[PDB]
DNA sequence: ATCGTCAGCTGTGCAGTA
RNA sequence: AUACUGCACAGCUGACGAU
């Protein structure tokens, strides 16, 4: 038998001006974000301990007039931040407000520190911090994104040394204010300090150089503050209506019970791509990753209506990504959820990232970022890979690639479905990183998913996707 | 003259060698002197204006000055650096042999403090070629500026599936019969005959591919209720659990035959192999078709700080899966180590060591393994052959060959 | 209620990406 | 917790087989 192979080139995202680049970095630079803000200025909001709002202050002011990468060997992987003055690539100006300075005492860091029992010091600290927050967000002094930035003595005494997350229950509870938070290890504000890891003592947690960390925080708290998103994947001429569904899975925090998750995103009239959540919690019926009848069903009545609102017309292809098997348990309620609604177009994707076959090449490298081979249904697509632009690999061993497996009701070739998904990954609003590899729907519902796994009950829940990044 | 003819040609028969590609040609008038005609990159046809100012020379026969099989060094004048410098477009000189139609050129960057002037080609990783162009073509990208890039220009590579065909017998043998596996191996582990598997009970039946009564299986399968049946019309179900029945079968019978030296494994990862007394190979004859090479099959290594005890093992193992492809069984490989304290019970620490090899691994030790890892598996009942993995053609070839090595 | 074969799912962690 | 990849380990859901 000999297979089919396919070689996609490197999609091309929009940013202003109808600019097109591969690039997430040097399209912000040359070309500025693709919604501009009307405001000159995004107010930044400090949280932690004295040292630790100074350090903040410093780290602001240090990458205001911009730093350097690294070394030569590789331009075009560690691309210079021209900071935020006459050049920036957001076009705004980033300032730390002085109603904002939050600094915790250390006699609570010192109760706190009591560890009888692990589970209350982790409920209090976070009840602490998201009451003073709280308090922050009341009076006239409302920030736009809070930096709430941890110092080691309070972590190690909650998250190695004590068992419970801290991310997951504090962004659970930091639900109700009208700004997102963003947490701050103490390693990326300041580089002087190194903190030990958990197992290996003795070892530690190592990080970038200056730069790249500067690049990924400063494009989070830009969408996070603006609201306005950096960049989209460029529109196709002369292509259809679309609309990108995900689906993912996780476990509570007890034995023996699986809730599923989910994500959607899809595109605007003038320039724009929305990318949402749900309000509505998911409840438990077993313990396999399986969708029964009537969530698959409310799941496509809520993307629909949500394209409806915005559109004020239906969408004419859905696209569907899920993470375990698509059986005919719920699709025929996808398909009939579908047709009541009349949308002529149906892809359904099934997302393997659990194979047992790779691809060998001569020469020391690996395939390259999206190459396709055709196992007679199956897409098996590389989406990591050797780079002609970044110019080398980033990585050690051998990538996992994603098995497409469509399902028989989809329409679309095994072909057309990879190249979207290729197209699909770079969409990660965390980092610049091109090498992604997952989609970026699963990755947003992996995310969704991480963050509800610790909301209490009778909690509304933010559909606004600042508040997951 | 004789030397003005062989340079007339010379530049012709190097615009040729360029016209082999996408890597257009033109030509200059008359009075220069100092510089010829520029080349122009294309990819698949495809022009984006990168330019390259190209020099040519040329001699009719002999051996150079220096001149070896690998290497060949050259002078260069005194007067021509000022046109040689490093200006908007990178000046590359190309001299012609016509013996064995050799063109032959070497970088030119940029001139500096040094100015050592001559040339230094050698032989194999110079010259004028489809398979190195990339490295020929990344010069007039400064290091300066961001964004700009070059695809890769043209060629092609054949790579290959990690994957075995297999050649499963025509026929094997359905048996109802009693003794239940339990007691069938309750019955059968104090034998010393051919006590040997490649059955599943299951619903009181036996599947079995050798012969139940010429063997020691002849009280499992009793006197009488033994028949045959080709593997072909049986093959195929509308019943995904008698699917995993055949899989079953498919593992039960593997597991008879890649009982070599020391199977019969317990992870999901097969072929514990390994030897007797030093606890070493060196095998896997791998003989090609130019030369042969081997390979620590077995690898013994002493820990750092005590060197009079050995600290680990090495074997190697795969996990097979048995995934059938449009009515076709094939084999899926997929290679892994194996630490061992002697041969029995599972090692203390050697992951980081695993992963520190694998720190400095590349891809290419993989591809290798895999083929000579294969060299063997192709060599009574059991037929013990297997076929060769499949090779595709890619489209696009990796610009590796413009790059450098990673560590 | 365990046990090989089966194929897969999530949870919770450690290097550095040239 | 600025991102992402690879290794290592442990658990639970649906069609399989027993003393
Ligand atoms: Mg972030």
């Amino acid at each position: 038998m000999t297979f089919e192979t396919r070689i996609f080139d490197e999609p091309e995202l929009e940013f202003g001006d109808h600019h097109h680049h591969q690039d997430p970095r040097l399209g912000l630079s040359e070309a500025g974000p693709l919604q501009t803000f009307l405001g000159d200025v995004i107010k930044i909001g400090v949280v932690g301990n004295s040292k630790t709002i100074e350090d903040t202050r410093k780290f602001i002011e240090t990458v205001s007039s911009g730093v350097e990468g690294k070394g030569e060997k590789h331009p075009n992987m560690h691309p210079p931040f021209p900071g935020l003055g006459n050049q920036s690539p957001y076009r705004c100006r980033f300032e730390i407000e002085d109603g904002a300075t939050a600094a915790l005492t250390k006699s609570k860091l010192d109760k706190i520190g009591k560890e009888p029992d692990h589970y209350r010091a982790v409920e209090m600290a976070v009840d602490e911090i998201i009451g003073e927050l709280q308090a922050m967000d009341d009076g006239g002094s409302r920030p736009d994104v809070a930096i709430i930035a941890l110092p080691v003595k309070l972590l190690e005494r909650v998250w190695n040394a004590k068992a419970p997350n801290f991310r997951g229950m504090l962004k659970a509870k930091a639900m109700g204010l009208s700004f997102p938070i963003q947490i701050v290890w103490e390693d990326v504000i300041d580089d002087k300090v190194t903190i030990p890891q958990k197992v290996k003592e003795s070892s530690s947690r190592k990080i970038q150089d200056i730069a790249g960390r500067t690049w990924n925080l400063m494009t989070s708290l830009y969408y996070k503050g603006s609201g306005r998103i950096p960049w989209r994947r460029m529109p196709l001429e002369g292509e259809f209506s679309a609309c990108y569904v995900g689906i993912s899975f996780y476990r509570e925090a007890d034995g023996q019970q699986l809730f599923t998750s989910a994500a959607q995103m899809f595109d605007e009239r003038g320039r724009g791509f929305v990318l949402k959540g749900r309000r509505a919690r998911t409840e438990s019926r077993g313990r396999h990753p399986y969708m029964a009848r009537e969530d698959a069903k409310k799941i496509i009545e809520d993307v629909l209506a949500a394209y409806k609102l915005h559109h004020k017309t239906l969408p004419a292809r859905v696209f569907i990504l899920k993470t375990s098997r698509f059986k005919d348990e719920e699709a025929d309620g996808i398909i009939a959820a579908l047709d009541e609604a009349g949308t002529e177009l149906r892809d359904l994707v099934w997302v393997q990232e659990s194979y047992t076959a790779r691809i060998l090449r001569d020469g020391n490298y690996p395939v390259l970022r999206g190459t396709f081979v055709d196992l007679h249904g199956k897409g098996l697509l590389y989406t990591s890979g050797s780079m002609p632009y970044y110019g080398t690999y980033p990585g050690k061993y051998d990538p996992n690639p994603l098995l497409l497996c469509p399902h028989h009701t989809s329409e679309s070739t095994v072909a057309q479905l990879a190249e979207e998904i290729f197209s699909l990954t770079k969409v990660n609003w965390n980092s610049t990183q091109m090498n992604q590899r997952l989609p970026i729907p699963i990755r947003a519902a992996r995310k969704v998913g991480e963050v509800l796994k610790y909301v209490g009950e009778g909690e509304v829940i933010s559909a606004d996707y600042r508040k997951y990044i | 003259t004789a030397n003005q003819i062989i340079g007339e040609i010379g530049e012709n028969e190097v615009r040729g060698r360029f016209l082999t590609l996408g890597w257009q040609f033109d030509g200059r008038s008359r009075l220069e002197a100092g510089i010829d005609g520029i080349a122009e990159v294309m990819n698949e046809g495809q022009p984006m204006a990168r330019m390259i100012a190209v020099q040519i020379k040329s001699t009719k026969e002999g051996k150079y000055t220096s001149e070896s099989d690998t290497s060949f060094t050259y002078l260069l004048r005194t007067q021509d650096l000022a046109y040689w410098r490093g200006s908007n477009l990178p000046v590359i000189v190309v001299f012609y042999r016509q013996s064995d139609h050799s063109f032959y050129w070497k970088e030119v960057s940029r001139d500096a403090g040094p100015g050592e002037r001559r040339l230094n080609i050698d032989k194999v990783a110079d010259l004028f070629n489809a398979s190195t162009v990339n490295k020929l073509a990344a010069l007039t990208v400064p290091k300066t500026g961001l964004g700009y890039y070059v695809p890769p220009l043209g060629g092609g590579e054949d790579a290959l599936i990690n994957m075995l065909p297999l050649t499963l017998p025509n026929e094997m043998y359905i048996a109802s019969t009693t003794y239940e596996p339990r007691k069938a191996i309750a019955v059968i582990l104090n034998g010393d005959g051919p006590k040997r598997f490649d059955w599943v009970i299951n619903g009181g039946t036996f599947w079995s591919f050798h012969d139940p009564r010429t063997s020691a299986c002849s009280e499992i399968v009793d006197i009488d209720q033994v028949e045959a049946i080709n593997t072909k019309e049986l093959a195929l179900h509308d019943d995904i659990d008698e699917q995993n029945r055949f899989s079953h079968l498919l593992r039960q019978t593997l597991r008879y035959q890649t009982d070599s030296d020391l199977g019969w494994d317990k992870d999901h990862k097969a072929l514990y192999f390994r030897a007797i007394e030093r606890e070493v190979s060196r095998n896997f004859a791998y003989t090609s078709s130019k030369k042969k090479t081997d390979a620590n099959v077995v690898s013994v290594f002493k820990n750092s700080k005590d060197e009079t005890r050995v600290s680990f093992v090495r074997h190697h193992a795969f996990s097979p899966r048995f995934e059938l492809m449009a009515d076709q069984w094939y084999l899926i490989i997929t290679p892994t180590y194996y630490y061992t304290t002697n041969g029995y019970a599972p090692h203390q620490f050697a992951a980081p060591l695993l992963a520190g090899k694998k720190r400095l691994d590349k891809s290419a030790a993989l591809r290798g393994q895999v083929i000579m890892w294969h060299r063997f598996l192709t060599q009574p009942e059991a037929y013990l052959m297997f076929g060769e993995p499949p090779s595709i053609h890619l489209d696009v070839r990796v610009p590796e060959d413009g790059w450098v090595k990673e560590k």
